[PDB]
């Protein structure tokens, strides 16, 4: 047993070019 | 972007928009939720939380103060008691009976003026007045919401903090203010910005303590 | 001077590589001619500070040799 | 003029040494010389300036 | 105004405020003409002193020595202790050099 | 509240592992928030450069 530390990724969402409707996805 | 100017002055017009030059605001908005889940997924399941996922925000809602929405909509698979509504600085243990189960927290961002830095304040009653908002509906009644004065560089919340929440938002919060990556950006763009620029550090000498550092991989010139 | 030839090459028949420049030596003359060289930086750190030769710490005495101003 | 001479020449033969093979650090005897080291090399920031003050 | 001379403090530990009037004018921070005068003539007169009591031992007046005072002088300002002291003095001429200058 | 303190270190390394830089942490996120990424040449670049780290980390 120890500390493993496993740092998931952070995909940010979509922002601009998004070529979408107006309200940010899920 | 958040900067309220209240008036027409056009240099510190033009260099406020300079500053938050490439779309910033809600960029630095967007970072500030991603790195506030981040932190709280780490260690969310310790927290009693369920399933946290943000809500669909459209971007004008997080620039327009008029119309508020929630930032993190995070389950907690258990009754949680629903605190009353107070500032995070307050070290009151207080617990309404109420208790549900969806706890919801939020973010916005201000550019304090002199006068408008009361960072504590000010949050309370956007809480207050988001609490009973005509068109600011946050899924949960017992949503916090959190404040960056920007300007000022502080943070505050002053919203129902969970139990045991409070100091994991205000760890949080710090970390961020400390190290937040949009954050930071956008104070080293005010910081060139105003032709200003720390000394920065030189490299310490080498007495006779340090003598055979200088023997490492790094390649060394005794010039 | 005359120090420095006694360190560099003890023996007449011990020189230099003839594709090096400082004088090659084994660990044992190497040995022997750092022990010669340290007596003569002692001599000259208690001739330049009018005190006692060998009164310096190990530390103290790397420091003087590195150049610090001791 | 000197001066700043050398250090151009000290960065101009860095620049001839790989990067690969670039000395990661720059001990400089010389108090006055890192400034102009700095100045001549901005372009490689790679190596870092460190005081040596126990000059060998 | 005291109303707004407060400032503020972002502790780590909440939010901290701070506390703290008449901006100064120069109408006295300035020595007026004859008191300057007056400093002036008794400066000129302690300094004549002190370098006479220094050359009773044949020694130079050192900076440390007669230095009440390093701001006020016999020419408003004791300079005698300034670099090329012997180099200006032996220009003479000026004031006027200095007021006939406004057409030059 | 349960009781305890907070064990929480969160930042921004990239999925290769590599601790992104404040600015390239800053440069990721607006490319997400633009959802557009890096060009022919900047892909060039980058390759090559992290070639000569991993080089120079090698010896």
């Amino acid at each position: 047993a120890y500390a493993i530390n496993v740092s998931q990724k952070r995909k940010y969402r979509q922002y601009m070019n998004r070529k979408g409707g107006f309200n940010r996805p899920l | 972007t958040g900067i309220f100017m209240h008036g027409k002055i056009p240099t510190l017009k033009i260099s406020l928009i300079q500053i938050f030059r490439a779309h910033l605001w809600q960029k630095i908005h967007e970072s500030i939720v991603m790195d506030l889940c981040q932190v709280f997924d780490q260690e969310l399941d310790a927290l009693e939380i369920e399933t946290v996922q943000k809500e669909t925000i459209h971007p004008r809602k997080s620039y327009k103060m008029n119309s508020s929405c929630a930032d993190i909509l995070l389950f907690a698979s258990y009754k949680w008691n629903v605190s009353r509504p107070s500032l995070l600085a307050d070290s009151k243990d207080v617990m309404d009976s109420t208790t549900t189960q969806k706890y919801w927290i939020d973010i916005q961002l201000r550019w304090g003026d002199y006068d408008s830095h009361d960072i504590e304040r000010y949050a309370r009653a956007k809480f207050l007045d988001y609490t009973t908002d005509n068109m600011s509906i946050y899924p949960s009644p017992t949503g916090v919401l959190i404040a960056i004065d920007l300007a000022y560089n502080l943070h505050s919340a002053y919203g129902n903090w969970f139990p045991g929440s409070k100091p994991l938002i205000q760890q949080a919060m710090a970390k961020i203010m400390k190290a937040n990556p949009a954050l930071y950006v956008l104070r080293e763009r005010i910081r060139k910005g105003l032709q200003l620029y720390s000394s920065e550090p030189t490299e310490p000498y080498l007495s006779s303590q340090n003598y055979g550092e200088l023997f490492s991989n790094q390649i060394i010139w005794f010039v | 001077n005359d120090r420095a030839k006694v360190i560099l090459k003890p023996d007449k028949t011990t020189i230099t590589e003839p594709h090096h420049i400082w004088p090659t030596l084994t660990d044992e003359e190497w040995i022997k001619v750092e022990v010669q060289l340290k007596d003569l930086i002692l001599a000259d750190y208690g001739k330049k500070n009018n005190v006692n030769v060998a009164s310096l710490t190990q530390s103290e005495i790397r420091d003087i040799i590195l150049g610090m101003e001791i | 003029l000197a001066k700043w001479k050398t250090a151009e020449e000290v960065a101009a033969l860095i620049r001839s040494l790989p990067v690969e093979e670039q000395p990661k650090q720059i001990i400089v005897t010389r108090k006055g010389m890192l400034d102009p080291l700095e100045v001549h090399l901005l372009d490689f920031p790679n190596i870092v300036i460190k005081g040596s003050e126990l000059q060998l | 105004p005291q109303s707004d001379l407060r400032w503020s403090k972002q502790t780590d530990v909440g939010i901290t405020h701070f506390r703290s009037q008449l901006i100064p004018n120069l109408y006295r921070y300035i020595q007026p003409w004859e008191s300057e005068f007056i400093d002036s003539q008794r400066v000129w007169a302690e300094y004549a002193l002190k370098r006479q009591e220094a050359i009773a031992q044949n020694r130079r007046l050192t900076l440390e020595d007669l230095e009440d005072s390093w701001d006020r002088g016999i020419p408003r300002i004791n300079t005698l202790f300034q670099k090329d002291r012997h180099t200006l003095a032996y220009d003479k001429g000026w004031r006027v050099r200095t007021d006939f200058k406004q057409y030059q | 509240k349960d009781g305890y303190k907070p064990d929480v270190k969160i930042e921004y390394v990239d999925e290769t592992g590599r601790k992104l830089t404040p600015k390239e942490a800053f440069r990721q996120l607006s490319h997400r928030f633009h959802g557009k990424g890096s060009g022919k040449m900047k892909t060039e670049r980058r390759m090559k450069k992290l070639d000569e780290e991993a080089l120079l980390k090698k010896m």
